């Protein structure tokens, strides 16, 4: 896989092994596959619903 | 009720717009086919801002995509979200630009504007009440700097009582991708100053620095770079689409951030840019959120605010939060940075709060602020313009296309007048 | 859709296109029969209702000794019967024969074929030219073509790839006359002209590929690799695209200076390719090495003016920028004071394609440099030192003066290029 | 909210904290993943884990510990092993080259390139803490990283934090045996800094602990995991008063006042009781009387010194479990009746006692028995004056003809530092007999 030897930021590679090794040599390179961007970025738990919790709707409930 | 017309020009604009229309499609729950697939009901109360209604319950973007070459339109429609862009909304020429401002603004850009003014007039007259326009382009190229600035002049004289925001990709000394880019920058900035309302300078050292030390990525592809700037662009106009305690559209931001009509150069920033392995181990709270925002590390321009003085600062918040913690932290950072803010105007900080955070997050923020330190960007362009124009390098590509040396002569003088005007208020 | 027309003049031109078009075939999977076995080829290959992809090339030569082998071999069916123009008698190492008497008989047919190919394209990018200065055909008929093309087509892009006579060894004696006489036309009728040197390719092949004893096909493989790396942007998708009107504007600062140099990296054999770690910095600093240049001149003596870099393969812009910063740090590479930002970079996804029986290794990333350098004034001066010695005793001049031209053209072609050398040194002044 | 910051410097410090933080997790019920078990999750307003763990909104409990070392071969298996998902990815700091038994490398040349990052980490953990009590520092005297870097660290924490308590746990070069050659030099050169910038420093000997493990636990060939169980048990017994309720509660600034009579005497000894096997605990009786005199035995002390030759100054007793205050006071007067144990005439009442309700916990695969009560002894004794003298007998014989000194002076220090570090301990030693005069 990636980041076996213990140098050059091996922790982030080992933590993100499962997210950047989907391809199986059908495509040329990691850059060619992720030309559109990495799948998990600026967040995790990629399937998460929108909250419907409006401040007004939470504050003014039926009494 | 308040619609935003989106303008994409050049190869850089086409890739940013493809990423931008991917993120807010994920925010509004729009599949690559074009049908709404979501759960909540508050995503459709304001969906006409970016999405036009069509038969079969399909929503299409209100955007135009232009470039002089057809080589990038094929990659746009072959992207993940290339099936929702309207085929009418692609306007393309059959000849390149050559990174030349003269070719894209006078010879080849003269006949390609009349097609796109017809398209944008069709789009703008179809809405009930247009809120404003929006353009992203690159000054280092021939099409975005050349033909895009033509669209600046034509729209601003056809729709005068409208707000013009641009997310401009300013060039670089170290990420110098073009030999002739000081020519294409000064000839774009000069036409840009008098004919806009809001500018956001996006530069690439900041995005490369963020993707290296703040996100800990080893292969920062342009898809990773474009996702950061698209998050900022979606983060600017949150009040138009979602409710909150204190709403603020683009006009309300422009009033409090632009004191004088020639002071309209902002310098953006974002909030939580944490690496993937460090997301679990931090407490995501408001003082920890605003600690990162005012730092120069995550800030998306290659300028240092410590070398200048802030004039106006705006912050747009998302998600449920206590208003006291916003007011206390903004008052605290204003009091402790008594030297980094000017003293001739009080209450330089503006706040706005929305209740809907982006997907997978709980609260985020967007930094929109102008500073005197943006003159450091213009001083290095003007000094490299003067060092090369004195020996007339690469001049025959410009003076042989109908341009004159007087337009070169006035462009430096207006740019020197702009950097002289920024100095007096420091 | 954006396509260009390639023209190969002379024996050198036809033997360069002979190896370049097979690389074009292997890059798009075109078999030598001429059909796909099972639109990016639209830059070079024309569609047909039977599925045949006919190339949009022109081959011209005044002797049939070399083109009949093209008419004979495996690429007989692929190439058009009328895209290969052969003459009746060769120019025989003379500028006057190729420019005044023999070259006037076939130029109308060549222009007719050029117009027949130009009526097909909806959008044309430019003309690439392949020739040698030393040959009579490539010296004279090329000058006639460059004169007659600018009148018919106004502002079309004109790119050249010149086989220069080497400063030490050559295959003729009278070639300085041809080299002086062709510049008098190609100086003003050409947008850009790249330069290659056979003994420099010899040194590169002997030191890097470990083939101590090369061949013309071995040189033409690297030349075709240069052309494919140049034209890959119009064909394959990438992060950044360049055109034929891009690096011309980025590398020509003055109309009198349109002479860059070409460099390729990495050049390595398949035996030792598996051991060396091929990094972006380690392939972009080899281009700046003077020993890896394709023209026998030292950039340490001269000053750079502009540079264009083209990348192929699994390349990320972050490593590219971190390497440009490192190469701007060092003092050994010197720049002029009036070009603070002199770099152009373009990125293409597709790695290079290797040929069966070839010399180059299968690599993941490649880089090509087109850099304008002042050090070509040395190359012009080292041939002036021969031209004065030859013209002092008026040797070999009787064929020139008897085939139709006037002897004053020799003095004019010396004087204008002496003024051009003065212009080079004036530009080189800080 | 009463919280303390633990830092582990050197290979010995991080190896103790590897086996000490697993004892903290099992006492508070934290899984090695870093979260409470879902079968018994409930909200009850508990703050016992706050002394060592910081709550995150996702339910994750992050320890407030800093791991620092200069070679990666001791940190990476902490990063790879079972507790990889518990520690913060930036709270553990690795270097590039080790100090390699050199005080000059750990203080002057290599240690100065990491010290700015370490104090940045300390500042960030201190900003989270609403109310801070003190620092617990773990190192060993012999190693270069454990001698030079913690001396550089301790003089930089004092200039930043003014009046915070500094508690120190040090491993000593054993009197008869050694795993190094130049470690008498490093032990001399570390304590001229920790004399003036440390509030209290506790004392641990490897060779002494081997005898307790051989006789009481009846482990004939102990290993490092076995020793670190006892070391982590003492610190858990020391810090049990902040976490768990009890009859008498002792603060980190409380026993510091009760155990430091003079600013130059801040070196107590640690003793734990009852240490016993699982089999013979079935036979024996383990009430309060027989566990409070076993800690007074010279054979059960963890530093190879004789309290019979020395003199006791102050003692602190910490009790855990089913302990009533009646029999403790009855057992103290029994101790004072015996004439073998001798006290200074300048201290009539030298005992301080503390009672905690929760009995000690065990570990799976452990060696100690599951007992009902335990007592930890923190005693200040004059008998350490022999322990300085037996290493000073090694220092002067080594320094007679300048052995191993050319590499110390080659890194940037001055040869006069050895003389200064010898004369102050000679002055420090003479302070011990002077206070020892009746
Ligand atoms: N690099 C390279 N150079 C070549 C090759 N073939 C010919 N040349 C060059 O061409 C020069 C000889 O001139 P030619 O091109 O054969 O002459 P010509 O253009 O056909 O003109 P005429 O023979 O008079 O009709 C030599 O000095 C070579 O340097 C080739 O395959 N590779
Ligand atoms: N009690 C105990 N002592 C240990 C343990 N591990 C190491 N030590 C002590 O550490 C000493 C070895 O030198 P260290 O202090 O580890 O050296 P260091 O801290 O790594 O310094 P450098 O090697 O220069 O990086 C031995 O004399 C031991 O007494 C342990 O697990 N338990
Ligand atoms: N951040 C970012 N910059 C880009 C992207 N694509 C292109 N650019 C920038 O755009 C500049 C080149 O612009 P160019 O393509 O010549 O503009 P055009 O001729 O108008 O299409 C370079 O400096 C790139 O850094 C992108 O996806 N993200
Ligand atoms: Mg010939
Ligand atoms: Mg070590």
């Amino acid at each position: 896989p990636r980041g076996q030897c213990l140098l050059y930021n091996w922790e982030e590679e080992r933590a993100t092994n499962h997210l950047d090794q989907v391809p199986s040599m059908q495509d040329g390179s990691e850059s060619f596959f992720f030309r559109h961007g990495h799948r998990g970025l600026l967040t995790m738990q990629l399937k998460s619903p929108m909250p419907s919790s409006t401040t007004q709707k939470d504050s003014y409930q039926p009494p | 009720m308040r619609e935003i017309v989106h303008l994409q020009a050049g190869q850089c604009g086409n890739q940013i717009g493809a990423k931008f229309w991917e993120v807010i499609s994920d925010e509004h729950g729009i599949d690559p086919t074009g049908t709404y697939h979501g759960d909540s009901d508050l995503q459709l109360e304001r969906i006409n801002v970016y999405y036009n209604e069509a038969t079969g319950g399909k929503y299409v973007p209100r955007a135009v995509l232009v470039d002089l070459e057809p080589g990038t339109m094929d990659s746009v429609r072959s992207g993940p979200f290339g099936q929702i862009f309207r085929p009418d909304n692609f306007v393309f020429g059959q000849s390149g630009a050559g990174n030349n401002w003269a070719k894209g603004h006078y010879t080849e850009g003269a006949e390609l504007v009349d097609s796109v003014l017809d398209v944008v007039r069709k789009e703008a007259e179809s809405c009930d009440c247009l809120q404003g326009f929006q353009l992203t382009h690159s000054l280092g190229g021939g099409t975005g700097s050349g033909m895009g600035t033509l669209l600046i002049s034509k729209i601003r004289e056809e729709y005068p009582d409208r707000i013009m925001n641009t997310f401009s990709v300013v060039p670089s000394p170290k990420v110098s991708d073009t030999v002739v880019e000081p020519y294409n920058a000064t000839l774009s900035v000069h036409q840009l100053v008098e004919n806009t309302d809001e500018t956001y300078c996006i530069d690439n050292e900041a995005l490369y620095d963020i993707c290296f030390r703040t996100l800990k990525l080893t292969t920062p592809t342009y898809g990773d770079l474009n996702h950061l700037v698209s998050a900022t662009m979606s983060g600017v106009t949150t009040c138009l689409r979602f409710p909150g305690q204190l709403n603020a559209d683009l006009r309300k931001l422009a009033v409090n951030m632009v004191p004088f009509p020639r002071l309209h150069f902002f310098m953006p920033g974002f909030a939580p840019l944490t690496s993937r392995g460090s997301q679990q181990y931090r407490a995501l709270t408001v003082p920890e959120l605003t600690q990162q925002m005012f730092d120069a590390k995550n800030m998306m321009a290659a300028c240092d605010p410590r070398h200048g003085r802030y004039l106006t600062v705006a912050a747009v918040f998302r998600g449920r939060m206590s208003m006291k913690e916003v007011d206390e932290q903004m008052l605290n950072v204003q009091n402790k940075n008594s030297s980094y803010f000017v003293e001739w105007i009080p209450n330089n900080v503006k706040t706005a709060v929305c209740d809907i955070p982006p997907r997978g997050l709980k609260m985020s923020a967007t930094f929109i602020g102008n500073s005197t330190a943006i003159q450091e960007l213009f001083k290095r362009i003007s000094e490299q313009f003067t060092a090369m124009f004195r020996r007339k390098a690469f001049l025959h590509w410009y003076t042989g296309e109908g341009m004159d040396e007087m337009e070169f002569t006035e462009a430096e003088s207006n740019m020197n007048d702009l950097v002289s005007e920024y100095q007096q208020y420091q | 859709m954006r396509e260009c027309i390639s023209i190969h003049v002379g024996q050198a031109g036809v033997q360069i296109g002979n190896a370049c078009w097979e690389l074009y075939c292997l890059e798009h999977g075109i078999q030598p029969d001429g059909q796909m076995p099972s639109d990016s080829f639209n830059t070079f290959f024309s569609e047909t209702g039977a599925g045949k992809h006919v190339p949009r090339a022109v081959f011209v030569d005044l002797e049939p000794t070399v083109i009949d082998e093209v008419r004979t071999g495996t690429y007989r069916q692929l190439f058009h019967p009328e895209q290969l123009i052969t003459g009746k008698e060769d120019a025989a190492n003379n500028y006057a024969r190729g420019h005044y008497t023999i070259g006037k008989e076939i130029i109308d047919l060549v222009l007719d074929r050029i117009r027949k190919l130009a009526d097909q394209c909806t959008g044309l990018q430019g003309f690439l030219v392949f020739h040698s200065f030393g040959g009579g055909t490539g010296s004279g008929f090329t000058s006639l073509l460059m004169e007659r093309l600018s009148v018919d087509y106004g502002k079309k892009s004109k790119l050249e790839f010149s086989i220069y006579p080497a400063p030490q060894v050559s295959t003729a004696v009278v070639e300085p006359y041809n080299s002086i006489l062709t510049t008098h036309t190609t100086l003003e009728h050409s947008d850009c002209a790249f330069m290659v040197d056979n003994e420099a390719i010899y040194d590169i092949c002997r030191r890097n590929l470990d083939i101590e004893r090369p061949t013309y096909t071995n040189l033409n493989r690297l030349i075709g690799q240069i052309v494919s790396s140049i034209t890959a942007s119009l064909r394959f998708d990438g992060a950044l695209n360049v055109d034929l009107t891009e690096f011309q504007t980025n590398l020509v600062p003055y109309p009198r200076i349109h002479f860059p140099l070409a460099t390729y990296a990495p050049v390595i054999s398949a035996e030792k390719a598996y051991h060396e770690q091929l990094s972006v910095a380690e392939i972009t600093n080899a281009c700046f090495e003077p020993a890896n240049q394709m023209v026998k001149c030292d950039p340490r003596h001269g000053k750079y003016m502009a540079c264009c870099l083209l990348y192929r393969g699994d390349v990320v812009p972050k490593d590219v920028n971190a390497a440009i910063a490192t190469i701007k740090t060092k003092r050994t590479i010197q720049f002029v004071d009036w070009c603070p930002t002199g770099f152009k970079v373009g990125i293409n996804y597709q790695p290079p394609t290797v040929v069966p029986g070839g010399d180059l290794a299968k690599v993941q990333r490649a880089v090509c440099m087109l850099s304008n350098t002042t050090a070509i004034a040395e190359a012009w001066a080292r041939l002036d030192h021969k031209f004065d010695l030859m013209y002092a005793k008026r040797a070999f001049v009787h064929w020139y003066v008897g085939e139709g031209m006037e002897e004053g053209e020799f003095s004019e072609a010396r004087e204008d290029m002496a003024a051009l050398e003065k212009d080079y040194e004036e530009v080189g002044v800080d």
